[PDB]
């Protein structure tokens, strides 16, 4: 209830540029999993959390990388895996599916006493810019999800404890934070007040 | 506006804003893909397709359009849509309505990119019938939120002029070619979406003050893929 | 080999950090850039951008009907048409804005503005009026007289229909000042009134009724710190597919 | 075939190549029409010639050289689930018998 | 910092925000460091505040609203897990680039208080 | 059963090198075993696995270097040796061997809580460059084993636990990779399609 | 890679040691500085004060 | 001794990563090069053919 001011002198411009105002690394996803499906799945789309959806969501074409970092929290040296897998090949459905042996696609190893793991993935989309609102269809028929563009696709991250099934019983739990660089952006667009109330499309 | 075939005369000049800074440029130095000869036709576009007039009484609450739909059954741009599946192509909107001097109200037209819809108090995805409209087009349902959840008070951060009825009585935008890929395809996409929304309604001693409102579309510089080769 | 020892803060994972990673595809070339039209550099290239605000501030108006307000020939004497508080944060006739949304995610502001008008009656219809500016010192002026004495305009119609008002300064700030989780609320500063010099004047045809429309549109000295997250939207929502990645 | 099968991107212009092998004292011409990636496939002798078309006969030469100018390519994962949208119909190589 | 809403459970949407500075660092490394710049919106910070921070008469006399800088959280990552334990917590702060001005004498007489000065 | 396109603009030529073609470093081989034989041996051949297997018979002739990371999961402080062992000296039986107090032949020692090993090995074919297919005879008398080149071996290498004999028991996980560098290739050879059958021949 | 080894002394805190740290806020910039009046650089600046 | 610190990322082990090594067997000199005809360098050598 106490209504104070203070004169503010200022003469920084830089802080307000489109490289550092998205640069800050939130996060992303929270899941954990058990281990006695036994893995963990995501797909790498953008708009799960709505401080970073109405955040991203100023802007039509936009272009950046990932910088996927991977922290874990959980015991006899446990090891773990990150297969990343782009578009084209196939995803892994079992813990010992032969999806996990190819070489094609990416992959890490770490501990659990090493720091955390960090990759990082640049633009691999098949335009010049990610799509952020598609107007049109995906499909040449009728039924086709307005405002899924086929460019829009990244991939999707696998996790997998690597051990042998162990007379212990034990729960992983795993985050992700994605830190965007080398940021270009056009059109900005006002943004969305009214809630949100899909992650698919936006109704309200 | 002496344009190719047909020329809308008698219009107050008012500005060609252009809607960032540029012009269609005629998409020069690309050579990595569509090699297969653009053909490019420029004198057999240019005739400034009209549109059906509309009708602007009172509770009235707004008309849209889709520029690559609205354009797919008319004259000789309406063909070459079909037997052809990649183009570029610039846009020139000119909007003109008419009224006395007694009649008073404000339009705002404006132009949106990328504007993909929605639907009110359900959570499914608007059907294919409810995008492709064509010609005739589509009815705002709430105006105020633009049926995404996003302010009109907002919307002027898009290339916009005001038909203001004390004032004057038209508007002309241009628009360049706003999108990801050089090239798109006609029949399942659409970059521009032009509305006209009414922001004060009229008035009058009578009612029913028709005030008809006249939109003119014409593409600038077109292209098209290759139809005729060698062997 | 070459003597090494730690730092404290070794192993430590920051949040804003900047360092260099691995690539997880190296040797991939990703499609090359291309002239698109509309690029932003700053973001202070959108609130200097004009944008109209709410006018209408009373209750139950809902919809448009808050971005205008009409005056009478019926009965307009000498009466209060409106008047703004410059507080950004705050709910009232600046609150959605497009200054107003973009300020929510900092914490100090400092600059100047632009208001604009633009009255939208018939071409046969005159009628002066007033807008006085109040400094943040004092309260809001109630009556015409006393409104004068601050820095104040006389614009009618029948010349112009648009004008331009500069605000020379605003600031402010959020001011956790407490020991508990209070909100501190920002001082009063200002208020941009309009009264009614003369009643409205029409013909015999037309309606009697007018409209008004405020813009606003942020100078070149507005400048931001401090960016933190924004409440405008709320916590969570009942989402109907809530997991379509994990299965 | 068999090379872009470990890639997922493709573009570029291909050549399709014939050789008649016939006897010496063989006659006869054939037709070949080339189909834009947009319509359907030709199925009279008529309405392919309206396309791209060349005429071969076999007494001068037996072989011909007919180039391809652009294709693409890609799988597009696009759904939830482990599905495998099938790329677009692009093209088609008939050929008729003129005589 | 200010502006922003502290945390007040565990599992709060305030531990989710990216909007402000976070670590992650586990026992076995070394303890962790950072370091605060000058977020006074004053050119310099306020130690004897002789003034009202408010308007109406009950204001805490000596409390400056430019004295604010913050505060810190601290929470255990992990899952509840079936074992308990105790975790115990020590700050350092160390000032750099020092620039001072008027000096004054110390006090002599022991404080009896943290919020002004009474002896 | 959404047919889309994209128009795409592309200039990179170096990236279908050969030299970046065969970088991948996919596992070749993962076998796990236990102590209470109580090691692992494993022969250096390359065709193990149908992945690596018809991705590397595209040619005739080709050179190129190992480097070999052997990770390992499975406790006390567990040491492990990787005793390298090329032709011409003899390979261990047992554990406790005299073959394992050799110094004549490379080897290393490492532990379990620092990252997994890693060495490199260089060309040891001791003909120009290593035969793929062998289209003749290693020896005089009619019953040679036909498609083995004598020049075609490497080596093997075995694992073994270092410790004492401990009243705990346990189980060792080893993986092995390799990652060939400065390749140079000849003579492109068309792929197989129909299946293999076994790995000492091309049998259908 | 460059070859390395620790010494004594590693892992250690120091509370009078002097290392560069990382920001909790980068690009974050401080409010200038103003001439103050009044300024001390050395403490000796008051005992000759009587 | 030079002051050091950590980066999250250390210990791992990319797939596709490109360090240097440690040699098996050094002072093992392979044998030398021979102009084999029929070289390639680039996979696109191979499609061009029909």
């Amino acid at each position: 209830a106490i209504q104070t001011r203070t004169v503010i002198n200022q003469h920084g411009v830089s802080e307000t540029l489109v490289e550092n105002f998205l640069s800050r690394a939130a996060l992303v996803s929270k899941r954990s999993f058990e281990y006695k499906k036994n893995f963990f799945k995501w797909t790498i789309n953008t708009r799960s959390f709505v401080q970073l959806r109405r955040k991203l969501e100023l802007f039509t074409y936009l272009r950046f990388d990932a910088e996927i970092t991977i922290l874990t929290t959980v015991l006899p040296d446990l090891t773990l895996q990150a297969m990343f897998v782009p578009t084209g090949a196939l995803t892994p459905e079992k813990q010992d599916s032969f999806h996990w042996q190819s070489g094609s696609n990416a992959s890490v190893f770490f501990k659990i006493s090493d720091p955390p793991a960090r990759i990082t993935i640049p633009f691999m989309c098949i335009n010049s810019a990610y799509s952020v609102f598609y107007d049109g269809f995906a499909g040449f028929e009728k039924n086709g999800l307005y405002g899924i563009n086929p460019a829009d696709t990244i991939g999707n991250l696998c996790v997998r404890i690597v051990n042998e099934h162990q007379p212990v019983g034990f729960t992983v739990t795993v985050r992700v934070y994605m830190k965007p660089k080398h940021i270009k952006a056009w059109a900005p667009r006002p943004p969305r007040t009214l809630p949100y109330m899909s992650i698919a499309n936006a109704n309200y | 506006l002496k344009l190719g075939n047909s020329a809308i005369v008698t219009q107050e000049a008012a500005n060609y804003c252009c809607a960032y800074g540029e012009w269609p440029n005629y998409l020069p130095d690309h050579e990595a893909v569509a090699i297969d000869k653009p053909t490019q036709p420029e004198t057999a576009t240019d005739r400034f397709y009209t549109l059906k007039s509309v009708k602007w009484e009172t509770g009235s609450t707004g008309w849209w359009w889709k520029l690559p739909d609205a354009l797919n059954n008319i004259g000789m741009f309406g063909q070459n849509v079909q037997h052809h599946y990649l183009y570029r192509s610039g846009f020139l909107i000119h909007v003109q309505c008419n009224a006395t001097k007694f009649h008073q109200g404000a339009l705002l037209v404006v132009a949106i990119p990328e504007h993909q819809r929605g639907a009110h108090n359900t959570n499914t995805s608007p059907g294919f019938d409810d995008i492709m409209k064509g010609e005739e087009g589509g009815t705002f349902n709430h105006p105020y939120v633009l049926d995404d959840g996003t302010s009109l008070a907002c919307a002027t951060i898009f290339p916009h002029q005001w038909i203001n009825l004390r004032t004057n009585n038209s508007a002309t935008i241009v628009l360049p070619w706003m999108n990801a890929a050089p090239m798109d395809f006609p029949l399942r996409h659409n970059q521009w979406t032009l509305a006209i929304i009414p922001v004060v309604p009229l008035g009058t001693r009578t009612t029913s003050s028709m005030v008809p409102i006249t939109v003119s579309i014409a593409p600038m510089c077109c292209e098209f893929n290759g139809l005729r080769h060698a062997i | 080999g070459v003597p090494t020892y730690l730092l404290p803060g070794s192993g430590q994972f920051l949040t804003t950090d900047d360092h260099s990673s691995a690539p997880a595809l190296p040797c991939f070339n990703p499609t090359p850039e291309m002239h698109i039209p509309g690029q932003v550099r700053n973001m202070l290239e959108v609130v200097q951008v004009e944008s109209m605000m709410e006018i209408n501030n009373t209750e139950s108006a809902v919809g448009m009907e808050r971005l205008k307000v009409d005056i009478s020939a019926l009965t307009d004497v000498d009466q209060l048409l409106f008047n703004i508080p410059l507080d950004i944060q705050l709910d009232g006739p600046l609150r959605n804005t497009l200054v107003g949304n973009i300020s929510r995610y900092y914490t100090h502001w400092s600059g100047s503005l632009e208001m604009t008008f633009m009255f939208c009656g018939s071409f046969m219809a005159t009628g002066k009026l007033i807008l006085c500016y109040t400094p943040p010192g004092g309260s809001c002026p109630t009556t015409r007289e006393t409104a004068m004495l601050g820095t104040h305009i006389v614009w009618d119609f029948g010349l112009q229909s648009s004008v331009t008002l500069i605000i020379p300064w605003i600031s402010g700030s959020h001011y956790r000042m407490f020991n508990n989780d209070a909100k501190s609320t920002n001082a009063n500063v200002g208020y941009v009134t309009c009264f009614m010099q003369t009643n409205l004047i029409v013909p015999s045809e037309s309606s009697d009724t007018c409209s008004l429309i405020g813009f606003i549109a942020a100078k070149d000295d507005f400048s931001l710190r401090l960016m933190r997250d924004s409440p405008d939207i709320g916590q969570l929502d009942h989402l109907h597919a809530a997991e379509a990645a994990y299965q």
